[PDB]
């Protein structure tokens, strides 16, 4: 099955955040749909519940979480909703949409409870200064995560190093590398594809020789 | 709330040998029905998690034969026989028996052990646009290596630098168990251009001397 997972973002201390999911692969309307959170410091915490038109749309929420967040499920759409009113700093986290305790994963969406500004990414090309060659990609200065890094529109994928991104005073640095073979940069062009959904950008740098 | 204590934090195994990981709660979960409602997950590197096991024991769709699940009561043991690559990453246990909520474990963590991989280290000098801004990183690679104990270093005019340095590893890939490593040392424009050779060094097991990669301004 597959279940896709919208909305999320950047979102100020206090303020409230709507997350949609979108379910396919299986009868949405049979099943319990629960939302669940991840982060380093939590790890995997449950956090809400929903059931059928046949159990009252029953619902539970995890202690915290309780009296801020509603969940709520469309079986006509075939998506389960999840309001999230006064958001703290602790609600930071990656959320993932899930049908039954729990059967199928959605891919998760990434919130960011801070009340700094949505930032897009700058790319800089890594081009060297072997029968390889390495070339890479530096983003820099983006606020929140995630952006997701792409070579040649995902065509090249097997020689691909992507680095998790770090937050410092620059907002957030992340890097990529890709390595393929010298006889083929730069005649056939290598370019890093860098998409921030939070800002609604997208970045595309074709990596040429220095 | 029931806690679920997975036991160790990580482990390491060679392929085709097995592997088992523990997974206490506070009570037994035993139902008053049947047995547990204990289920293994796993979670790729960069994926969401994936129920592998249900009800103690039962392989949910598409799992293969290797992975099984023992355990009864408080304690629960899952075993892969022959271990592969792509099992690694991380293995949770959650619970639905005594609920609400319905909680989690705190993952174990599987590592390839794989033979010795020294780095392939590349360096970048900065690129025309960051400098227009102002800016000046270096960046150093670091790329398929194992074990993941590595230290780098960064060396400006021969003499070591250690603040502006960002690091970064990604996760063991399961195409070839290694991990990488990306070193940025971060500069302003003003101090990049008072200093010509710019070197990171990499230290590793696989090695007596260290990596170097380097170059001077002067390219």
């Amino acid at each position: 099955v597959n279940l896709e997972e919208s909305g999320g973002g950047l979102v100020q201390p206090g303020g409230s955040m709507k997350l949609s999911c979108v379910a396919s692969g299986f009868t949405f309307s049979n099943y319990w749909m629960n939302w669940v959170r991840q982060s380093p410091e939590k790890g995997l915490e449950w956090v809400a519940q929903i059931r059928l038109k046949s159990d009252n749309y029953a619902t539970h929420y995890a202690e915290s979480v309780k009296g801020r967040f509603t969940i709520s499920r469309d079986d006509s759409k075939s998506s389960v909703y999840l309001q999230m009113n006064n958001l703290r700093a602790e609600d930071t986290g990656i959320y993932y949409c899930t049908g039954g305790v729990f059967d199928y994963w959605g891919q998760g969406t990434t919130l960011t409870v801070s009340s700094s500004k949505t930032t897009p990414p700058s790319v800089y090309p890594l081009a060297p200064g072997n029968s390889m060659v390495t070339l890479g990609c530096l983003v820099k200065g983006y606020f929140p995560e995630p952006v997701t890094v792409t070579w040649n529109s995902g065509a090249l994928s097997s020689g691909v190093h992507t680095f998790p991104a770090v937050l410092q005073s620059d907002l957030y640095t992340l890097s990529s590398s890709v390595t393929v073979p010298s006889s083929t940069w730069p005649s056939q062009t290598v370019t890093c594809n860098v998409a921030h959904p939070a800002s609604s950008t997208k970045v595309d740098k074709k990596i040429v020789p220095r | 709330d029931v806690v679920m204590t997975q036991t160790p934090l990580s482990l390491p195994v060679s392929l085709g040998d097995q592997a088992s990981i523990s997974c206490r709660s506070s009570q037994s979960l035993v139902h008053s029905n049947g047995n547990t409602y204990l289920h293994w997950y796993l979670q790729k590197p960069g994926q969401s998690p994936k129920l592998l096991i249900y009800k103690v024991s039962n392989r949910f769709s598409g799992v293969p034969d290797r992975f099984s699940g023992s355990g009864s009561g408080t304690d629960f043991t899952l075993k892969i026989s022959r271990v592969e690559a792509e099992d690694l990453g991380v293995y949770f246990c959650s619970q639905s028996t005594h609920v609400p909520p319905w909680t989690f474990g705190g993952g174990t963590k599987l590592e390839i052990k794989r033979a010795d991989a020294a780095p392939t280290v590349s360096i970048f000098p900065p690129s025309s646009e960051q400098l227009t801004s102002g800016g000046a990183s270096v960046v150093c690679f670091l790329n398929n290596f194992y074990p993941k104990d590595i230290n780098v270093k960064w060396k400006i005019d021969g003499s070591e630098r250690q603040n502006g340095v960002l690091n970064s590893w990604t996760d063991q890939d399961s195409k070839d168990s290694t991990y990488s490593m990306s070193s940025t040392l971060t500069l302003t424009k003003d101090e990049y251009e008072r200093h010509n050779s710019y070197t990171c060094e990499a230290t590793h097991k696989t090695s007596t001397s260290p990596i170097v990669k380097s170059f001077n301004r002067n390219e």
